[PDB]
């Protein structure tokens, strides 16, 4: 009806005005249209710095969401200018009064590796101990594990994929997936089957192809939306489910049906969680309340704070790897919110409070659809890649004067 | 970090004796000054290219010196360039508004009063006082504004091969060829501390085994350039010897302000003897600390410095025991002087073979700079 | 570092890996965490301590491999000519890269020094009229010599009047050649032998 | 040189074209040919004149472009060490390249100085026993320093005892680093500060 | 029957012994198996010499002969070691006593451009005034003209070709084709229709695609096997036909049914002809007599000489571009004979005469099938590329001690 | 052809005055000898790399000379190396079977009798007679086997800056600074021909306009190295002047054996003055000839040679009027000497700025060498 047309017109006008205002708010904007929408996006730890060049090359792991076509797990390359090259007195525009000029310097985005994948790539996450190993979530009950160095750079002529490992623990599809950063080969997956599955692929023989579930946790009574290992403890891991619950599990606990700790995190479905890389006690959970709750592991009864500037459901929350006080959250409201922890509870001018709470730092509204997934760049600070539903991938970085000042 | 060794001789393949960056720069591009045996003081423009490799642009040549120029030092404001050489006269240069010069420099003051070659020069924090060491066994303190000598220290018994000025304005440290470190009180204008000998444990039969801290004439470097910490807390003196076992080991001694007659520690440099020490002027936030009594000094910030021996450069910081950097075998002869850039992104090293080199650091590679530089508790 | 049937990760010649940890390894940490996991004492307030100290940060990933980056420079830059006298580059800030997939106009790579008080990061859609006209931008579409050592010596000998040599070589041009360029033929005819009788 | 609707041939940066003619252009030649085409006089014998003169030849195609090949060498070669005392290379002739598609063994790139009196170019299939066993070959499968100008100066200063320097650089290794290599950590621990009390 | 088996066994043994004896007779041997047999082979005049490299890159124009597949006009690249690099004291094998070792140095042969082609490529010849223009003879009555710079590097997804020019003068297929080296755009073709067709494509408009025959010569009474322009005269051209006749035509002659000169060249079919590049009076014609006749244009009644060492029909005869006294001839006897003119009528020892006439210099018997077509390299002396029926291409060069001595 | 200019100084950036290849070599690798102001004669090994660029390997250093070495020449057999310098003594070196030498050379004969600097040396075909030109206005012919002087020519009036020996053993040609060319009969030991003046057509007023052929002292080169053709038919003398218009033009004169008092022709070199002439020792088959009276001499073969002026090298052959090669602007100062290799694949050029260069040719690029070298009609 008229709802779709009005929404499309408003979104187009908002994107136009955002593009017009982009120079004041960003130091880097790279809009790219992918072949198919990507439900997942993750920065690879590889950064290749070719000597004698003014740029570095980063890599991204993405998926494809085809309604009736062949689905692909994609590894793509992005070129980003070097910091020393960001100061260059090449040309001086005497009219606009800037050292600008569009010129020919541009970011190069290209697809490097495409691998077949049966079904949509719900979420792909590489193993930190070995970036060659990538685990993918399918719309089936199995979780796939690929090694992109053991597959051709171009897809097979036909047929489905040939996964290196197949993990069969669930009964339904899922979206939560996380490797253990302290125990190599330990993988945690969450699905709609109300269970969390833990696999240990560190003892697979050379000719092995199927791995059964090492452990199954059945504490949650609803769809387990996300699961994530603790970044410093090889035993503790958190999970957020549709039952408005966040559970902290210990693998040393013999009870696989009751978590070591349970918290009524929110008033609706909690879709994501992430641990702070610099503090072993602090984590964050994004909910359907349009809220992000801050949790201290030393005091789980009290919610540390609630970030409340989102306008719809929140699906991904990730911490900044270069700053403990910086948080990011994306959702269906076509916005990516960046928050500063050190600005919580500060006084605010009457017109500044109109924009939002003092903890809110930045708003990214360059996406015309739901932001499927975003990821911080672990090598270049303040660089975020976000992929949305309308096959749009954007690698961007906000202006230096916003965070540095 | 990256190392860029220059393949083109700056002073017609003659030895390069000194280097110093323009401390007054506040941007990304820096000004460097080099002294050589070719009786020329050359000023260059140093900046990083798009790839990150240092690029050197020639700016000016200063040929007023008649003999070899041994020491070149910039004022704290970077406005006056002090050059000392074998002619026993110190020239103070300034920019004024000669075919090869992109920019022109002229002598403002000719400091006279030395009798032999000048080897080291140190400025005061306020920039109105200067200190210079010479071969004539005297260290002379000059009034920069008046352009005349104000004090002479003749307590040395050999060549004076290093002088540093306390950033807090209380002491002046001199290192001489007589294996003696001297600390002069800036107010009394006399000798405050003498540091020559050092004991090492108990003997074998309880005797007080005491040797000499510093190197003998066997040193291959003209210079013994010690340095104060930018905050002033510590004093680093190169060309030291420690009798660990039956054999001596080269080291750089580290003294505290609390007692200047005994060093806190020594950084050992096996192989050749250390000759230069230069500190990075950037105060860095502390690294994620593994709790140990390893730090040289316990303060909320830390400071990175470099110790240059005959054939190597060791990069230390405040809190770590082991150096975080080590470079060696980049020059075929003895190194002469090292100098940090204003932003800490450059470390220029000069060697007597005629070629210089740069050590470059990426953004925040050395550490996270403090939001506000700490205020100094000056004595004066 | 071989996990299961998979080979360990192979680092390329110019590859760098982001650090796996952002904090120094504390031995008892986990144990203490375990205690703090069961005590559940609300005595600790993290947000209170956040404002009393500096945030924990880390810098961009740099190279730390042994003997990784070691280079040699054989060039000295000599700049001649007043040029246009362009303003100082340092006062113009970082060069921003703004590229869009749907823009026919090529990517923008340049600085931006326009100043406003209405276009805030808190509100990306906040309009600032009378300074920025909100219409579609994409509607339609002296000398710095790099002397080598020999050239640097010659420049020192001569000065600003010195210029680098441009070698002029003419290939083998024969009288029987038919496809040979006529320009080289005439240049060589300029040296034609003159006979006397 | 555009013929019809086709653009003229574009010569690449390092391309060379074989000459279109092999003889100098004689103006009346064609006309004379026409006469010799109509007279049909058998007084001329080409084979008779062939043996009375040298055959007309031409060399391999070479580059003749203006300012084409101009290079600079910054290196002087210094050879040290007796080595194995291998025979003179000059007396071994050209290195032959023999490669076959059906051979599993890689291509052969080397000289061949075996001497026979039976393997003739007139008879490729002429067998030469007692020197070559006709069985399937494919069954299964000191120092020369290149001194730069500075290194050459140092070599002149020192002599044969001189060796080029091998720079040793260790990247930023911190106590908080967890993935840093342990060898660099120990090498830097070799310079660990020693305290006195 | 037994004929095929005996022939295969004998040919395999002969190829084995030739391969074993190859080091004594050749300085370069490069055997490559093509995807499909090639009926034509011609060296392109391009030679790319990359600075700082020990090799040069030459190009070859070839065809494909598929029984029921898609036919292609092929432009391929061949790497040949530089003369300065042929002397190298890399390794010294103390056992074999040579500066040899197989190592990793090898010739690189790869296909650069493939263009669709309706029917087999009977013969492809580039225009000397413009190597971008290549004329191909099809099994149809039309002659095609392509510009490989106006076509994609990879063939079309399907369908036949889109030729740049189509020349319709004949009624049947043919094999003889030659451009005019003195008049740009003038092309001569010969076919089984007993006629020779001359086209002038020098006035084709940009959008023109079909060119009619400018002139038709009907002197021959049999299948016109080959036609070739004179290398110095823009008016005279020779042709050899199945009627045992060689005819010299003048384009200035108004009689298109009677040649300017006619010669009963041989006693059977004459398949090829070629003019000497250094002498305007001398040419050579290869016949089915297993003979090569030398002809003087000043005396056409008398045959200058007859080379009589071939064992079967002769299909291609081409002169060496670097030596006037050197001739080459290939045929169905799987042999490529190289002859020296300066050795005609010389005394010979009784055992040397067993091998053949004194004018015969070299025999190339590395082909196990009929040599379809060979071509001298115009840039590297004594380098010949020969393609045979069994999809075998060989770029070779005989030993220096054979011709230099 | 390729041009490879050496970026590394062979004689410590001092001027290089002479070059000569070892004519006795019969292979692909050649031996080159260079003389400089550094009192050193350096022998190097020159060969082409895999790509075709010349590569120079250092072999030996000869430091017996006390002053600058101006001329270095190899014997026709390549066995004796003649070196002359400012010390007025010519050293004859031979290979014998000192840390820097890969191979060792020692002095065999010390030819003495000159009073000033020796500028040019020329060998005889048999190798038993030598000729040398010096600053002392004398050209001395020496008996190589006896190691003693056999004749002295003192007819010169200024410095003698070039001497060549007739390959047919009949004449010796000397070029002096007095703008006079002298040809001495080898049997009479006296002056046979004097070539100083030259007329140019008919004057405007019917007068006989006659000027001087050769250049004055204004030439920036010490040398006037003329040369005979390897067959001996022609004589090429650089540093000539032709009054083409109202101003003179530099040229190289070409004389015949039939008459030595008037040149056949002159090759003009607009710009700087020609100083050296060196011929390629390879006899080449004639190119496809367009029939004209253009050839300098009519013989079945042709010879390639090079004329080096102050800042350029012109590559001529026998039959063509215009040079087939021209190279210029590869050195910042005056060229000194040129030398062909034995096989004709190398042309070494030396210049006074301290660096040398090579001109390389691919196989048969210059032409097709004769199967047999023509026999010479020796006079003796």
């Amino acid at each position: 009806a008229f709802d779709d047309a009005v929404e499309e017109r408003v979104i187009n006008e908002e994107y136009k005005i955002w593009k017009k205002n982009t120079p004041f708010l960003y130091d880097l904007v790279m809009t790219h249209a992918l072949e198919w929408p990507s439900l997942t996006a993750q920065w690879l730890p590889d950064v290749t710095r070719p000597e004698g060049k003014d740029f570095s090359i980063h890599r991204l792991v993405l998926g494809t969401h085809t309604s009736d076509e062949q689905n692909h797990l994609v590894i793509a390359s992005v070129q980003l200018p070097n910091d020393d090259a960001q100061f260059d007195a090449s040309h001086y525009d005497s009219e606009k009064g800037e050292f600008g000029g569009f010129g020919s310097v541009s970011g190069k985005i290209e697809i490097e590796i495409k691998i077949n994948h049966e079904g949509e790539v719900n979420r792909a996450r590489y193993m930190p101990q070995n970036p060659c190993i990538i685990a993918t979530k399918t719309p089936s009950s199995d979780v796939l594990v690929f090694d992109y160095t053991k597959h051709p750079s171009k897809p097979d002529p036909s047929g489905e994929c040939n996964p290196d490992l197949r993990l069969r623990g669930h009964q339904k599809e899922g979206y939560g997936l996380s490797w253990n950063p302290n125990l190599s080969g330990h993988l945690l997956s969450a699905s709609d089957d109300h269970t969390i599955c833990l696999w240990d692929i560190s003892a697979v023989p050379k000719e092995g192809k199927v791995v059964d579930a090492k452990t199954i946790f059945t504490g949650h009574t609803a769809v387990v939306e996300d699961v994530s290992w603790h970044l410093l403890h090889e035993s503790l891991f958190g999970s957020v489910a549709d039952d408005q619950k966040l559970m902290i599990w210990d693998t040393r606990s013999n009870n696989t049906s009751k978590p070591s700790h349970s918290v009524d995190a929110h008033t609706a479905e909690v879709n994501c969680l992430s641990f702070n890389p610099y503090s072993e006690f602090i984590l964050a959970t994004g909910s359907a309340d349009k809220t992000v709750a801050l949790w201290d592991l030393r005091n789980l009864k009290l919610k540390l704070h609630s970030f409340e500037s989102h306008k719809d459901e929140i699906f991904q929350v990730q911490w900044s790897p270069h700053n403990e006080t910086i948080l990011a959250s994306s959702g269906t409201d076509r916005r990516l919110n960046v928050w500063d922890l050190s600005k919580i509870g500060e006084e605010q001018s009457p017109e500044d409070a109109e924009d939002g709470p003092p903890e809110l730092l930045f708003i990214h509204g360059g996406h015309t659809a739901k932001i499927s997934d975003f990821s911080w760049n672990p090598n270049e600070p303040w660089v975020i890649c976000s992929v949305s539903e309308d096959n749009i991938m954007q690698v961007w970085q906000m202006a230096e004067n916003i965070y540095n000042d | 970090m990256k190392v860029i060794t220059c393949e083109i001789a700056w002073h017609n393949k003659e030895p390069v004796y000194s280097l110093d960056f323009q401390h007054g720069t506040a941007g990304r591009i820096h000004r460097l000054a080099s002294a050589g045996v070719d009786t020329n003081v050359r000023i260059w423009k140093v900046e990083k290219g798009p790839d990150g490799k240092a690029i050197v642009e020639f700016l000016s040549n200063l040929a007023r010196h008649t003999k070899a120029v041994n020491v070149v030092r910039f004022s704290p404001t970077g406005e006056i360039l002090a050059s000392g050489g074998d002619d026993a006269v110190i020239l103070l240069w300034k920019v004024n508004d000669a075919q090869l010069n992109k920019e022109n420099w002229t002598v403002v003051k000719t400091l006279r009063g030395h009798l032999e070659d000048v080897y080291d020069i140190c400025w005061a924090t306020d920039g109105n006082l200067m200190a210079s060491a010479s071969v004539d066994n005297t260290a002379i303190i000059w009034d920069v504004s008046k352009g005349q000598k104000i004090s002479i220290f003749n307590e040395h018994k050999s060549y004076v091969q290093g002088v540093t000025w306390d950033p807090l304005g209380q002491y002046v440290a001199t290192l001489s060829c007589d294996r003696v470190l001297r600390v002069y009180s800036i107010q009394k204008k006399r000798v405050a501390f003498n540091v020559s000998k050092m004991l090492s444990g108990i003997g074998a039969e309880g005797e007080a085994r005491s040797y000499r801290m510093f190197h003998d004439d066997s040193m291959k470097s003209f210079f013994r350039r010690l340095s104060f910490t930018p905050d002033g807390s510590l004093l680093l003196t190169p060309a030291g010897c420690v009798e660990s076992g039956e054999n001596v080991m080269n080291t750089t001694y580290v003294f505290s302000r609390k007692n200047l007659k005994r060093p806190i520690a020594h950084l050992p440099c096996p192989g050749k003897a250390t000759l230069a020490v230069r500190c990075c002027p950037v105060y860095f936030e502390l690294r994620p600390v593994v709790e140990t009594g390893v730090e040289l000094m316990s303060l909320p910030y830390r400071l990175v410095f470099a110790v240059a021996s005959e054939d190597s450069v060791l990069l230390y910081d405040t809190q770590q025991s082991f150096p975080f950097g080590y470079v060696s075998n980049i020059h075929y002869h003895t190194l002469s002087d090292i100098s940090w850039s204003s932003d800490g992104a450059f470390l220029a090293i000069s060697s007597t073979d005629g070629y210089c080199s740069f050590v470059t650091f990426e953004k925040d590679e050395l550490g996270i700079p403090l939001k506000e530089k700490p205020v100094l508790n000056m004595r004066t | 570092g071989s996990c299961g049937k998979f080979a360990p990760f192979e680092i390329k010649e110019h590859m760098v890996l982001a650090p796996r940890r952002r904090t120094a390894f504390h031995p008892d940490l986990c144990s203490q965490l375990d205690q703090l996991l069961q005590q559940q004492s609300g005595e600790f307030s993290f947000l209170k301590d956040l404002k009393g100290r500096q945030p924990l940060r880390s810098g961009p990933t740099h190279v730390s491999t042994r003997n990784a980056d070691i280079f040699n420079s054989d060039v000295v830059i000599v700049e001649r000519g007043k040029g246009d006298g362009v303003p100082e580059r340092r006062k113009f800030g970082r060069m921003k890269l703004l590229q869009f997939c749907e823009n026919h106009r090529p990517a923008y790579w340049g600085t931006w020094n326009k100043k406003t008080a209405l276009i805030r990061a808190r509100d990306p859609w906040a309009q600032d009229t009378k300074l920025l006209d909100y219409e579609v931008d994409s509607d339609e579409e002296k000398v710095r010599q790099k002397l080598k050592a020999k050239e640097w010596d010659e420049f020192l000998a001569k000065g600003k009047r010195f210029r680098v040599l441009q070698p002029v070589k003419i290939g083998c041009v024969w009288a029987a050649d038919r496809d040979c360029a006529g320009d080289d033929l005439k240049v060589l005819q300029q040296f034609a032998a003159c006979f006397l009788e």
